[PDB]
C-alpha cells in the first residue's frame, strides 16, 4: 500500500546565450 | 671473428579497464545522465517527505 | 590563437544568486589583473581579496604597487559558467582589437596611450561586490596619460 512518487529536478538553463550575447532582466526567469 | 648482439624480448603491460558498474560501490549510486548539464547553473532537486 | 587570442578562464563557481549573477553581465569592458597566465582560473584569484596581504589590505597609492607585479587583461564576454579575458601582453583576438568601457568621468581622444589606475576619483569607487560569494571587484579606470600622470603626481605629493 506504499505510494511512489518521483522525484522532481528543477533546473533552468540558457542554451542560447551561448550561442548569442544576451543581457537578460533580473527578476525575470529566462 | 664472429661476434653480435641479442634482444632476448620485449615485455609490455596491459592497462585494466575498469567499468564503475563493476565496483560494488555503485550501489551508493543512482547514475543518471544529463544529456545537458553544463547549460544549467542551479538546479534544485525537489521531493515530498 | 595561443598566440592570437589567449581565452585565460576565470570560472564562476555554483552557488550564485541570480541578482549576482546578472550583475555579472554588466562587467564586460574590465579591467582583471591576473597573476599569471594560467588557462583555469577562479574569482577567488582575481577578486581583492587575492590582493590583500597578512591583515593589510594597501590604499590606492599601494594600490598601484601590486598591478605592476600582474597581468592586465580584459573580460572578452561573460559566459553564465566561466568569464574569459584575454590579456594584453601576449596577444588580443584574432584580428588584434578588444573592447575597453570608460568607467572614467572623462571623455578619450582617439590615438592617445590610456592608462589604468585605481578608483581615486570622488563618487567613482564602485566595486561590484558578490554578496553570495563575500567577494569584491575593484575595477580600475582607464584614463587619458596626460591625467594619470598628473593623477599619480598629487597621491605621491600628498604622502
Amino acid at each position: 500500500g506504499s505510494i511512489l512518487s518521483t522525484i522532481e529536478v528543477a533546473s533552468h538553463r540558457r542554451l542560447f546565450d551561448f550561442f548569442a550575447r544576451v543581457r537578460s532582466d533580473e527578476n525575470s526567469l529566462y | 671473428d664472429v661476434e653480435f648482439d641479442a634482444l632476448l624480448g620485449s615485455y609490455c603491460n596491459t592497462l585494466s579497464l575498469v567499468r564503475f558498474l563493476e565496483l560494488g560501490l555503485s550501489v551508493a549510486c543512482v547514475c543518471t545522465k544529463f544529456p545537458e548539464l553544463a547549460y544549467m547553473n542551479e538546479g534544485r532537486v525537489q521531493f515530498e517527505v | 590563437m595561443i598566440t592570437d587570442c589567449f581565452e585565460a578562464d576565470i570560472a564562476i563557481p555554483s552557488g550564485i544568486s541570480r541578482p549576482d549573477a546578472a550583475a555579472l553581465q554588466r562587467c564586460e569592458g574590465r579591467v582583471v589583473f591576473l597573476p599569471t597566465i594560467r588557462r583555469q582560473l577562479a574569482l577567488a584569484d582575481v577578486a581583492h581579496e587575492s590582493f590583500v596581504s597578512g591583515g593589510v589590505s594597501p590604499d590606492t597609492l599601494g594600490l598601484l604597487l601590486a598591478y605592476r607585479r600582474r597581468f592586465p587583461a580584459v573580460i572578452t564576454r561573460v559566459l553564465p559558467t566561466r568569464i574569459v579575458a584575454c590579456p594584453v601582453d601576449l596577444g588580443l583576438t584574432h584580428a588584434g582589437t578588444v573592447n575597453l568601457r570608460n568607467t572614467s568621468p572623462v571623455d578619450l581622444c582617439n590615438g592617445d596611450p590610456v592608462s589604468l589606475v585605481p578608483p581615486v576619483f570622488e563618487g567613482q569607487a564602485t566595486d561590484v561586490r558578490l554578496e553570495s560569494l563575500d567577494l569584491t571587484l575593484r575595477f580600475p579606470v582607464p584614463l587619458p596619460t596626460p591625467l594619470a600622470r598628473e593623477i599619480v603626481a598629487r597621491l605621491v605629493a600628498r604622502g
